């Protein structure tokens, strides 16, 4: 079909979705499903027992919300068709999922059954006449313009970094690890429960998650300020309660610099950004070390980029030039690059057709997508 | 016979690491004059003691060479039996002793298993170790592995106030095999080396030992994923760079596309 | 002291272990070494026969543009290796790494149909599988038996980015033809040496068998158990190489403790964690 | 709390108690009344013998499902209407939070303490949800000492009776010199 394309970013914790052309997306909304807790007797009441969107936000005092896609693997696909069919309902998109091109984003390095599920769903519960699906850090550089660079992005689930080489990913040098802003913010519930002020409820989880997004900062000084005393800045619930975070504020964005301190073996974004610039090869370091796009949702502390300049400069070689760009429309870095590649005249060849997949599988896929 | 011993090196540099102490006994064999000019910088594997009053183990290096003698680090004694030797400082052996102590509890929180080895000299205004580690691979499984470590680090304390410099040089020499059916044997060589150094504060809490602690852990953490990642991941490109499992005139097809893309990148700049 | 006939087999032991794209740096330093170019000429000669005999070296054709390689395989003495393709005689000076005198050789005739079948097959699948391969097949009645000595060779010496690596891979086709037990080996290895120093070393003695049912079949068919073996191998290694953190360094060291937390080392040496009491 | 829910249930019976000191007849009732269905449905779903119950006021109570369903909050507190867990939930998570290399271990070593590990049909339960939720042909062991509700004061016994004990705490002119800071540095 000759229409607009439909560019979704499989957010693994805010799907991201909208036509393409559009710059800024105007359809967001968090990717789980929420299902009622308490028994319905009032006739007249809620319909549906499925929430997804604002509706789910605004009845947060009766879902069970629960995510469909955790680290970047989705665990539950019955979940993940009902949100694909939220995309295109009577307040997203208001068309159909059969008569429209579609782009979806992924996470690198994501195993080969995520990609062939989706495009079982894709192609036989939703009958798409064009898919393509992608990666999340070559529409960030597409947005923001460049040609080289690493890019550095965290979403809920996935904190990769990708060094790309003239609008390509070079797949001899991704970096990926299992640690992200919902860890944080799980890290975080565990010093709320060390202080006191414990919401051991996922319908009450995502003001733990609000907290997050709010009153966390990144500190320099990873010793100075952990023997502090700090002024305790208070924070108001969402009922018209207080409370008075503390010493756990900047302590619990500090699992993206080590994440031994949840006990996982991995290593920190800024250790994860020197490997993937050192697995490259020697002719691109100097244009990568200056080349470094800070996009994904996680990557929005009040002194991220800040700690991450002072690490790489304690790891990369002497006196190289870093360079590390903030781009405000960080939040929407993929799917404005999703917008680029989909508006492009020479994207007509590259989704994979309905008839090559249902008469070839995707195997197909895999032989063809990149 | 300067040049010689540049090229000695290099060769050594170049020579497999399966065979390193034959192969440098071989070299050492051409010009034994310049014999223990060499045993200074080319790394080896090390060489288990015995310590027979104790009962335990303890690596051989040039810091606990007393002599032509071994410092047993569980026994304070010479092997072979040399009374002749340059016994470390009685304070220094107390210190030796807790360090090979919190060394044989890092060897097992790491390696679980296993033999490590710590011993001490002095510095003016400090003192200076060495850290032996040698875990060899599970003997009943069969991958034969073989880690080496090696710490070299020099305590500058300064004047007073309990501040100290610590000066560390780490080494290790990996040594992998498996002898699985998707591979057949895949052996895998490899060395590193690395320096570091910081100036942590010493305390009641934090003595002088416990900031050495922290440091080879985090040397030791950095050098095996270091490994793994840049060093292994760059032997995986290199062999699938080589050769590429995807049939040609089809990479043809997604370079074609790619360079496509490459167009279309560098189009709208 | 050491004698000057033990120089040999020293020399011996240091070319037959160089690395891929490394060989004249090893023999620098062991001719600014050894200090005699007699010892090493002679002994070293025999070793430089078999440090590219062995390890396939890609020997340059000036008259056909091929390139071919220097299988163990076929050989008349002085360098004689007999080239298959285009039927001629090569010298080939091992260490200026040029060959010479194209003498057009007068092969006896052995399975010349078979060396450009296979050969042509083998063609194929280079250019498919390999960015640099080269291929050579050697025909030859061994001791009443005709086989196929299909080799195939990759490399790529890049000493400005202190790597190497050369995918070296026989595929003796035993031309028994009621069952072509053909069984061959695909050696490995790769050196890496920026800022430190690492070698890949591997082989897998694949084992494969088919009857010789035609030519052109068993050409196709040689390269249908070749990408199997092969796609199979490359994939396998790459997947080894992906469970290397959490299995073979677990062997050796694990990443973290069985804690999973770092050392309290004020812990440890503040006091015993209890050891003591069990 | 599962006295506070037994409570509820007792209201529900028709008994009443709500005085604050009469909550600990509660407690004593669930400390001599109570125990642990093996199904939690099978049982719920015929009518039991509804043993009596002497208050000390000298009354009777026959309580009758009260005393199964009391005890069962602790395997899925959504009768309290809570997202949290039960405890074989909390066992399984608390294995399977760990390093893969010690499952096996620390299955082959539970080891029940506090006095509400002391309910009849506990252990058993536990054994048999433990096993719904454990990989299949791993040893499940639970150990149930006769001094569940003296095992931590044991424990400090022995503990407390070594002389590492001595390096082991924080003395008074330490918390005079550092603080609370000091007790936190030296929490382990
Ligand atoms: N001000 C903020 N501070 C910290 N984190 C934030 C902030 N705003 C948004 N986030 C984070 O953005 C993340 C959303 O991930 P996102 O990048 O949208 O996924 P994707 O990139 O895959 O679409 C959440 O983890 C949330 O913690």
């Amino acid at each position: 079909i000759a229409n607009q394309p439909v560019v979704i970013d499989n957010g693994s914790g805010v799907i991201k979705a909208g036509f393409a052309g559009d710059q800024i997306p105007k359809y967001c909304f968090p990717n789980y499903v929420g299902r009622p807790k308490h028994v319905r007797v009032m006739a007249g009441a809620l319909e549906g027992d499925i929430f997804i969107g604002p509706k789910a936000e605004e009845h947060r005092g009766l879902l069970s919300i629960r995510y469909p896609m955790e680290h970047g693997i989705v665990k539950d696909w019955n979940d993940m068709e009902r949100i694909w069919q939220y995309v295109y309902s009577k307040d997203q998109l208001q068309t159909f999922s059969e008569e429209h091109p579609v782009l979806l984003t992924e996470a690198p390095l994501n195993p080969r059954k995520n990609r062939e599920r989706a495009a079982e769903v894709f192609f036989e519960t939703f009958n798409v006449p064009a898919l393509f699906i992608s990666m999340q850090a070559v529409l960030s550089l597409y947005a923001t313009g460049r040609t080289t660079g690493v890019v550095l992005d965290s979403g809920d689930g996935v904190t990769h970094a990708v060094p790309i080489y003239e609008g390509f990913a070079m797949p001899h040098s991704i970096m990926r690890i299992d640690i992200a802003g919902r860890d944080v913010s799980r890290f975080l519930r565990l010093y709320l429960r060390k202080e006191g002020y414990d919401f051991h409820s996922s319908s009450e989880f995502e003001i733990v998650k609000a907290i997050k997004e709010r009153a966390c900062y990144l500190s320099i000084n990873p010793q100075k300020d952990e023997t502090l005393e700090t002024e305790k800045a208070q924070y108001y619930l969402p009922d018209g309660s207080t409370i008075e975070i503390g010493p756990s504020r900047f302590r619990a964005p500090e699992l993206l610099f080590r994440p031994d301190l949840i006990g996982e073996e991995s290593e920190g974004i800024h250790e994860v950004l020197v490997f993937a610039i050192q697995k490259s090869d020697m002719d691109l370091r100097r244009t990568l070390f200056s080349n470094i796009v800070l996009s994904g949702g996680s990557t929005l502390f009040k002194g991220f980029g800040d700690r991450l300049l002072s690490e790489v400069k304690k790891l990369a070689p002497k006196d190289v030039k870093i360079r590390i760009s903030a781009p405000q429309e960080r939040l929407y870095s993929t799917w404005i690059g999703g917008s680029i590649l989909a508006s492009l005249d020479t994207f007509k060849k590259m989704w994979v057709s309905k008839k090559e997949y249902e008469e070839d599988g995707a195997r197909s896929i895999h032989r063809k997508t990149f | 016979s300067d040049q010689q011993l540049d090229c000695a090196l290099d060769l050594m540099r170049r020579l497999p690491p399966q065979q390193i102490e034959k192969n440098l006994s071989d070299l050492i064999d051409l010009v034994p004059s310049l014999c223990e000019d060499l045993l200074s910088s080319v790394d080896q594997p090390l060489k288990i003691a015995r310590d027979k009053v104790v009962g335990k183990d303890y690596l051989l290096c040039d810091y606990n060479r007393d002599g032509d003698s071994y410092r047993s680090p569980w026994s304070n004694k010479y092997d072979p039996p040399l009374e002749d030797g340059a016994m470390p400082s009685a304070r220094l052996r107390k210190l030796e002793v807790e360090a090979n102590n919190a060394f044989d509890q890092y060897r097992d929180l790491y390696f679980e298993g296993g033999v490590s080895s710590v011993y001490l000299w002095d510095l003016d205004h400090g003192f200076a170790g060495v850290i032996l580690i040698k875990k060899a691979g599970d003997g009943s499984k069969k991958i034969k592995g073989c880690w080496d470590s090696i710490h070299v680090v020099e305590v500058q304390e300064k004047s007073s106030g309990r501040t100290a410099h610590y000066k560390l040089t780490s080494t290790v020499m990996l040594w992998l095999q498996t002898n699985k059916s998707g591979s057949g044997t895949m052996n895998l060589g490899g060395s590193l080396t690395r320096q570091m150094e910081k100036d942590e504060t010493v305390s009641d809490c934090s003595p002088h030992i416990a900031n050495i602690g922290r440091l080879v852990e985090d040397m030791e953490n950095k050098i095996r994923s270091t490994l793994n990642e840049i060093y292994f991941g760059k032997t995986k490109d290199i062999v699938n760079g080589l050769r590429s499992v995807q049939t040609f005139a089809d990479k043809s097809k997604q370079e074609a596309l790619k360079n496509d893309l490459v167009e279309a990148l560098k189009r709208k700049q | 002291r050491v004698s000057d006939e033990e120089k040999v087999r020293i020399a011996a032991k240091f070319i037959t272990h160089a690395p891929p794209g490394e060989f004249n740096e090893v023999f620098n330093d062991v001719r600014l070494l050894l200090n005699n170019d007699n010892l090493l000429r002679e002994g070293a000669a025999h070793a430089f026969a078999q440090y590219n005999m062995d390890q396939f070296t890609p020997v340059k054709i000036e008259g056909y543009e091929d390139q071919v390689l220097i299988t163990e395989h076929g050989d008349l003495g002085n360098s004689r290796f007999l080239d298959p393709r285009n039927k001629i005689s090569f010298k080939f000076d091992h260490l200026r790494k040029e060959a010479s005198d194209p003498q057009p050789e007068e092969v006896d005739g052995s399975l010349k149909s078979w060396r450009e079948s296979c050969d042509s097959a083998l063609r194929a699948y280079v250019k498919d599988h390999y960015s640099n391969g080269f291929c050579t097949v050697y025909a030859k009645n061994i001791d009443g038996q005709q086989t196929i000595i299909a080799c195939i060779e990759s490399h790529q010496f890049q000493p400005k980015n202190f790597w190497n690596g050369r995918w070296r891979s026989e595929w003796k086709f035993t031309i028994t033809p009621p069952t072509a037990q053909v069984v061959g080996v695909l050696k490995i290895q790769v050196h890496y040496y920026e800022d430190g120093n690492v070698q890949l070393v591997s082989h897998k003695d694949v084992q494969d068998s088919v009857t010789v049912s035609n030519e052109a079949q068993t050409a196709k068919e040689f390269i249908k158990i070749i990408e199997h073996a092969e796609n199979e191998y490359q994939t396998a290694i790459s997947e080894n190489y992906q469970t290397m953190s959490d299995t073979t360094f677990k062997a050796l060291r694990r990443q973290l403790p069985v804690t999973r937390t770092k050392i309290d080392w004020n812990k440890i040496l503040s006091y015993k964690i209890g050891k003591e009491m069990q």
